[PDB]
């Protein structure tokens, strides 16, 4: 049993998501606010 | 090495009376050899590659008379004698153009199972290499969004070939399809806006879509019928399909099966 | 060999954009929805509309 | 691929399309499998010398995917290059649509034989005899006694008593075993009064067979005719098993009934 | 056991193909061989899975994708489970799931 004949060859989720939706957005908000201090 | 054919083939004959003896000619094909694939004598090849031709020709000015039935024939006997995996050309300066025109005739045949049944037939030339057939692809993938404007940009930047035929059924098929989408909750659009969304600045095709549907010619207006009122308030549709399907409920409940 | 499968997925890209600012914004113009979707025309973002 | 020239409209590339459609009927089989089933067209049309072969590969076609009667009435249609081969895995794929129709359908002709009978084409009973030879000459009785019944049929069994196997028993064993396996009167009693009278006719008349049948039977005379037959051969030692076993077997208003036609 | 082999064995160099085998796939008599063994049967529904993933999945072969990775039994992941990982949201990303 088992030989399936081969064609080719928590902890983990929830920052996943964060992953999802915070993927490449801000990443290290430290420094643009105060840059939007005189600007804004 | 009975030709018959190498005299009037390339000049155009626009349905003269050369295509009775061109077909009685493909019939004298036949009684020479058959059209099977010729597993063997793979050397003998002035029955395909010298067939073929006549026979890629014969799906070339089938379009050219609108011969929509008999073209897919010879075009479908093209496609099943490229299947054959005997070493012939690879393709020459028409197979791309052949190919990926079955694909811009079957694109405009409102069959897209079949517009992409085609795309194991060449997987590498799709994008990084093999522009000619990258257009037609981009071109119905530019179908499938609301891309409008693009496709019309690509209605007469053909670096192919002609392609005429395909992209006037191309127009037919979103005239009625900007037709369609002129049926929205709309405001008031003037003579100009909507007027210049097809391809047209003032003739009576305006009045053609403005009497083939609403949006009623009036001064400088298109009237709004945005009503979508009748249909709610349904209680009886649930108060019989859920009445069935309680019952359907009560069936698998109690009773033994 | 998933890559024709993966050539026409700008189609669902684009509704879930479409979906995404028609479901966060209310009363959103033309002239904002192809510059915040890169669409570079808004003369066809009435038409993805 | 072959698929696409059927609008030729010039009538000898139908031959020469169905030229590959037995050979390389493998292969592409698969793509002429459900998209073109165009066989019909050429098949009603004015257009001969096709629709013979052109059935065949349809009786190729349907048969593996389901449509049995579908490969059956072109089997049957298909004609004279439809059974010239028998040396495949074919015929046998064939006859039990082919017999299994013709035993199922000859139930209700043994129901109503007279009127609404069957409009065969002229194979369709035609290889159930010429199969029935094959049968008959290929040594095998014990199963030609078989089909003889299979077929429902009535002198096709009086047929085979007499063939290239003998009668010490065989056949008189054949009433022992298909008296038990009998389903119903009506399908019995027409068998049973067409052997017992040939039974007669043989060369040793066997009298608890004919006898046993008769009360089986219901004839309260035929056992007075040969008796009458016994009372003229004259001998009671062998009028002695056809009545023992007649007052032993039979009841009080069949001998009752019977002794009218003895003593007269 | 002659129904259920041999159409794998048919299939797994005609997805590889272009041929018109897959329409004959859906009317095919054999696409039920009766319980093939848990092991060409749980990898057929994946087959079977690629062909209207070419042929333009409509959410109908999503569960038949699934079913395909649920009947699978425990020794590696990289020839087949790999693929359907990767295939079977393939055809969910075309959805919008």
């Amino acid at each position: 049993m088992s030989e399936k004949k081969q064609p080719v060859d928590e902890d983990n989720w929830d920052d996943d998501n964060v992953e999802d939706d915070f993927s490449n957005q801000l990443r290290a908000e430290l420094e643009k606010h105060g840059y939007k201090m005189e600007t804004s | 090495m009975y030709e018959q054919l190498k005299g009037e083939w390339n000049r155009k004959s626009p349905n003269l009376s050369k295509c009775g003896e061109e077909l009685g000619r493909l019939k004298l094909v036949l009684l020479e050899l058959n059209f099977l694939p010729t597993t063997g004598t793979k050397l003998t090849k002035q029955q395909l590659i010298l067939a073929r031709d006549i026979l890629e020709i014969g799906a070339q000015w089938s379009i050219l008379r609108k011969d929509i039935p008999s073209f897919e024939r010879y075009m479908a006997q093209l496609k099943c004698y490229y299947f054959d995996y005997k070493e012939q050309l690879p393709e020459s300066a028409y197979m791309h153009q052949l190919l990926g025109l079955n694909l811009l005739f079957l694109l405009s045949q409102n069959r897209v199972a079949e517009f992409h049944t085609e795309l194991e037939r060449l997987p590498a030339k799709d994008i990084q290499t093999n522009v000619y057939i990258k257009h037609p692809v981009s071109l119905e993938q530019y179908l499938m969004e609301g891309s409008y404007n693009k496709v019309f940009l690509a209605k007469g930047n053909i670096p192919a070939e002609s392609y005429t035929f395909f992209i006037d059924i191309l127009l037919d098929t979103i005239r009625d399809e900007i037709a369609g989408c002129i049926e929205k909750a709309y405001e008031k659009i003037l003579f100009t806006e909507a007027t210049r969304i097809l391809f047209f600045n003032t003739p009576k095709k305006m009045t053609d879509y403005a009497k083939k549907r609403g949006w009623v010619l009036g001064p400088n207006n298109y009237y709004s019928f945005a009503s979508q009122q009748q249909k709610p308030e349904d209680t009886t549709i649930p108060s019989t399909e859920l009445a069935k399907q309680v019952i359907e409920y009560a069936r698998q409940l109690e009773m033994i099966v | 060999g998933t890559y024709t499968l993966i050539i026409r997925l700008r189609h669902n890209v684009i509704k879930t954009g479409v979906r995404m600012i028609s479901l966060s914004y209310s009363r959103i113009s033309l002239a904002d929805i192809a510059q915040k979707l890169q669409l570079d025309s808004p003369e066809d973002a009435e038409f993805i509309v | 691929g072959i698929i696409s020239l059927l609008d030729e409209d010039e009538p000898q590339l139908k031959e020469f399309a169905l030229h590959k459609l037995n050979a390389v009927v493998n292969d592409f089989w698969a793509e002429i499998s459900e998209s073109v089933d165009k066989i019909e067209v050429l098949y009603e049309d004015e257009g001969f010398r096709s629709r013979q072969f052109a059935a065949l590969v349809a009786s190729k076609v349907f048969y593996h995917l389901g449509a049995f009667e579908e490969s059956l009435n072109y089997a049957l249609g298909a004609g004279d290059l439809f059974n010239v081969n028998d040396n495949s895995e074919y015929v046998e794929t064939i006859i039990a649509k082919c017999i299994d129709h013709y035993t199922k359908q000859c139930v209700e002709n043994a129901d109503l034989p007279e009127g609404e009978k069957k409009p065969i084409d002229q194979r369709l009973e035609g290889i159930v005899n010429k199969m029935f030879q094959r049968c008959l000459d290929d040594h095998k009785y014990k199963q030609a006694i078989g089909i003889a019944l299979e077929t429902r049929r009535l002198d096709v069994f009086e047929k085979t008593i007499l063939e290239s196997n003998d009668v010490p028993g065989m056949l008189a064993y054949s009433l022992k075993l298909c008296m038990s396996l009998m389903q119903n009167k009506q399908f019995r009693n027409k068998v049973l009064r067409v052997l017992v009278k040939i039974y007669m006719n043989l060369e040793k008349p066997d009298f608890i067979n004919v006898c046993q049948c008769l009360i089986f039977l219901d004839d309260p005379q035929a056992v007075s005719d040969i008796l009458e037959k016994l009372v003229k051969e004259d001998n009671l030692l062998m009028a002695y098993q056809i009545c023992f076993d007649l007052y032993e077997s039979a009841s009080q208003q069949f001998l009752s009934s019977v002794i009218q036609n003895l003593r007269t | 056991d002659g129904q259920a082999t041999l159409l794998n064995l048919l299939l797994r160099n005609y997805l590889h193909y272009s041929l018109y085998d897959q329409a004959e796939k859906l009317v095919s008599k054999s696409v039920f061989p009766e319980q093939a063994n848990n092991n060409e049967w749980a990898r057929y529904l994946y087959y079977t899975g690629r062909i209207k993933a070419i042929q333009l999945e409509y959410s109908e072969a999503r569960r038949t994708m699934t079913n395909a990775l649920r009947k699978a039994p425990q020794h590696t992941a990289v020839g087949f489970k790999q693929t359907v990982h990767k295939l079977l949201i393939v055809v969910e990303l075309l959805l919008g799931e």
